[PDB]
């Protein structure tokens, strides 16, 4: 069922990386997007989100969302989530780091929740081009047609296709941690954790510690609080610094693997057939911009095949041999002479 | 293809020699000068050893 | 740096007997602590972690208490295998250091030293040095003091001691004080003394000899 | 069964360099914390130096900072402590350790639950020298309620240790061998003591069997009063 993922519900962490156009400028978002992956077929998109979506820090849900606001996972209901290019997408499920949606043709896409006191938004710029399966260079998926073998993107999440990295992550810094105590700088620790102290003045370099406080250095400005959370586990990220250590192993499955199925495709209008002495004229209507392929049946193909978008009546010269014509995605046919 | 970067290593100060792994088109390289702010302001001040 | 400080640096207990021992850190260590048991030419055994873990196979009777800067080990009932040095250890932050060690010793009645002096012998004078032993025998407690007269003037910074372990069956300890001189040195002074003070002495107990005689 | 095995320890000379090495067995060396820390002879333990599972970090006492080098070989299960510039300070018993047998980056909670039975380097100047055996002889004033004492000086030898019998082992009773000590010389000296009745001193022959080891020095000392 659901709960039966607890590889990545359980262990994974919302990390935070550097959003190229976080609102303004690249600030960190806690959604800081990667590996947008539009390659299928209906115009669905899998996006690899920095933020950890469905599960609620208390084990699991669906109707929550995790995301990471300073060092600890501020866990809220998602309730407005936007997934936009070109004209505002349509999510369809998300699972974890991965959010699957449908989205209409753009060069840009932006992900982000709205928290209420905060937007939190985050975009990336790349091109989302979608090619319907078939002969028919249409738009957007008809109400009927006929039906091809296209391949895009299971809305199931319960598979192990493919696998991705998971391991430590690296030394997060964090700044507030430096405090002072009007004569030399104290460090803290939240839970569990175990801070590095460095600092400019010659001191003690490693200072790994819980706890504790500096040992002459005073000026904050001067000094480094690296903070470790070895506890919980983060993706393979190329925005965030590799952990010092071993890569940690515990394959995360995909949630949304590729997938051969039926996608409804447009049938463009009947032609208009009108004989003619060794001769085919053809009236054509097209709706949207549509191949149209013939070749002749003897020993000599003779192809022909050129996109027609203006409705426009052309002609082939049908010898006694036969020919054949592939009107958009209709079923091919013959022909004779006299 | 699929271009599946590894978490970037960061030392503060001196320099780390790269390895030439078996990964297919394993391209390695490293940069020196980089201060890198992140979340917490900045990662370290050695602004030449980085 | 840390440093690790124990109260007491020794303690005389007797078997049955609740002892504490006490450690402070310089700067907090939070429960990232640990005790450790050694005893005289053994390697130490760790008693204690997380400044309240009993390790696995250690006695229930072994316990451990304090957070921050303040961390101790309580023995509830000292047994016969129990009298070692106990160290505590800071595990916090590299470098670790131990503190300078407890020795918990057995606790018996006051015995005065048997006091014996030793002149150098025929042979050792004709290598050009003379060494006079001062041999307190058979004492408790640890504490006493050898004071080297010659001619009735003090000697300082010219005798070496040595103190054995407490002895096993009786409880009790040695010493060996040793004043080494020249061969010239020692022909020019007549009476050689070593004045011993204890606390099972009701006055310091001199022993001499004159150089020369029987 | 956990083991941990230290050797290189022996006599070096200020100034000079030494390698220690510990070979590790009955665990996964190669994804545990190790360690080094010192005795002293007669002293409390130092915590010398750790090294990382990976060997990527290093850390060391603000005693021995430049002068040791702590390394390891995961393919040998083996520990190194490199220590140049030796000084007299670091004469020491040095103890292999590790945490308890579970792994981490670098993280540890578990400090110092298996270890090795130590090796001893001793960094002097001295040359190897057999010791000078003198008698403590009884007299009058070496006698105390019908006890004599009586013994051996076992003066200027060079290393440690020392063995020191009486009567061939026969006699163990009332015999106190103290610790040696360190002389200005850079020389050990100890005395070996005994008491016995005053009245067998005319009867009992007591002789003191020294053995120094490392100059192959054997001397039987016959400790009689001394004839006026
Ligand atoms: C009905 C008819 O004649 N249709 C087409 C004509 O428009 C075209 O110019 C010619 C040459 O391609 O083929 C003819």
């Amino acid at each position: 069922d659901l709960d039966t993922h607890f590889t990545q519900y359980k262990l994974a962490r919302p990390y935070i990386a550097d959003c190229p156009n976080c609102g303004h400028s690249r600030c960190d978002s806690p959604i800081a997007i990667e590996e947008v992956r539009g390659d299928a077929h209906a115009g669905v998109i899998r996006i690899q989100t920095s933020a950890m979506f469905g599960l609620k820090t208390d084990g699991v849900d669906l109707a929550y969302m995790s995301f990471m606001n300073g060092k600890t996972q501020k866990s809220i209901k998602i309730d407005n989530l936007h997934v936009r290019t070109s004209a505002p997408c349509s999510l369809v499920s998300h699972h974890g780091y991965y959010i699957l949606a449908q989205c209409p043709p753009g060069d840009t896409v932006t992900v982000g929740f709205h928290d209420g006191p905060n937007r939190h938004t985050c975009t990336v710029a790349h091109k989302v081009e979608f090619r319907p399966v078939g002969r028919e260079k249409y738009r957007h998926p008809p109400e009927h047609g006929v039906e091809l073998p296209c391949n895009r993107y299971t809305h199931k999440r319960a598979d192990q296709g493919h696998y991705v990295e998971m391991h430590q992550p690296g030394l997060v810094a964090d700044h507030s941690l430096l405090s002072i105590h009007s004569a030399k700088v104290k460090i803290t620790v939240p839970s569990g954790a175990q801070v590095k102290y460095y600092c400019k003045c010659p001191d003690v370099r490693e200072g790994i510690t819980s706890s504790d406080h500096t040992t002459t250095c005073t000026d904050v400005k001067q000094c480094r609080a690296y903070l470790i959370d070895n506890k919980k586990w983060v993706y393979n990220s190329g925005r965030l610094p590799r952990g010092e250590g071993d890569t940690f192993k515990g394959k995360l499955h995909v949630p949304f693997v590729p997938v051969k199925a039926k996608c409804i495709a447009t049938l463009a209008p009947e032609p208009l057939v009108e004989h003619k002495h060794r001769t085919l004229i053809l009236h054509l209507h097209p709706d949207h911009p549509t191949l149209l392929t013939t070749r002749s049946l003897g020993s000599d193909a003779n192809p022909t095949r050129q996109w027609i978008e203006r409705p426009t009546t052309v002609n082939f010269t049908v010898t006694g041999e036969g020919l054949e014509y592939t009107w958009g995605n209709h079923p091919p046919k013959r022909v004779w002479a006299q | 293809y699929k271009t599946k970067v590894p978490s970037p290593v960061v030392k503060c100060c001196g320099a780390t020699q790269c390895t030439s792994k078996p990964h297919p088109d394993y391209q390695c390289q490293v940069f020196t000068g980089v201060y890198p702010f992140m979340w917490g302001g900045a990662y370290c001040f050695c602004d030449t050893e980085n | 740096d840390i440093q690790m400080t124990q109260s007491p640096s020794a303690m005389s207990a007797s078997v049955g007997d609740r002892v504490t021992i006490t450690c402070r850190a310089s700067q907090g260590i939070s429960n990232y602590l640990a005790w450790f048991q050694q005893k005289p030419g053994k390697v130490p055994k760790r008693l204690i972690y997380a400044a309240s873990s009993l390790q696995s196979g250690v006695p229930s009777r072994f316990s451990g208490s304090g957070s921050g800067t303040e961390f101790t080990l309580t023995i509830s009932s000292l047994q016969p295998e129990d009298f070692a040095t106990y160290y505590c250890l800071q595990h916090n932050t590299s470098p670790s250091p131990f503190g300078q060690g407890t020795k918990v010793e057995i606790k018996r009645t006051v015995a005065a030293p048997s006091v014996f002096i030793f002149p150098p012998s025929d042979e050792q004078l004709k290598s050009g040095t003379a060494s006079v032993v001062c041999l307190l025998n058979n004492f408790y407690p640890r504490e006493a003091k050898v004071q080297w007269k010659v001619d009735n003037a003090l000697q300082s910074g010219n005798s070496q001691e040595s103190v054995t372990e407490q002895d096993s069956k009786d409880s009790t300890y040695s010493l060996s004080s040793t004043l080494t001189l020249s061969k010239a040195d020692y022909e020019k002074h007549k009476l050689y003394a070593c004045e011993v003070t204890h606390q099972g002495l009701s006055s310091p107990v001199t022993k001499s000899f004159n150089r020369g005689e029987c | 069964q956990v083991q941990l095995v230290e050797s290189g320890g022996g006599v070096v000379q200020p100034g000079r360099s030494l390698r220690l090495s510990c070979a590790a067995s009955g665990f996964t060396f190669s994804s545990h914390v190790m360690y080094w820390v010192r005795q002293a002879p007669g002293k409390g333990l130092e915590w010398v130096a750790v090294i990382t599972y990976d060997g990527g970090n290093k850390y060391y006492a603000d005693s021995v900072r430049g002068r040791l080098t702590i390394s390891r070989d995961n393919s040998k299960n083996t520990l190194y402590l490199q220590m140049n510039s030796l000084r007299a300070e670091d004469t020491a018993v040095y103890y292999c350790a590790s945490p308890r047998g579970d792994s981490g980056s670098y993280y540890d909670i578990d400090y110092f639950d298996y270890w090795g039975q130590g090796t001893l380097v001793t960094v002097s100047s001295a040359s190897t020298k057999g010791p000078s055996v003198f008698p403590l002889a009884p007299s009058s004033k070496s006698t105390s309620g019908g006890t004599a004492a009586l013994g051996c000086l076992v003066k200027d030898y060079f290393p440690e240790p020392v063995t020191v019998s009486w009567n061939s082992g026969a006699l163990t009773s009332g015999v106190h061998t103290f610790p040696a000590v360190l002389q200005s010389s850079g020389l050990y000296s100890l005395s070996s003591v005994v008491t016995v009745p005053s009245s067998s001193l005319g009867t009992q022959t007591y002789i003191c069997n020294v053995n120094h080891k490392p100059s192959n020095t054997k001397v039987d000392k016959k400790v009689e009063p001394k004839s006026c």
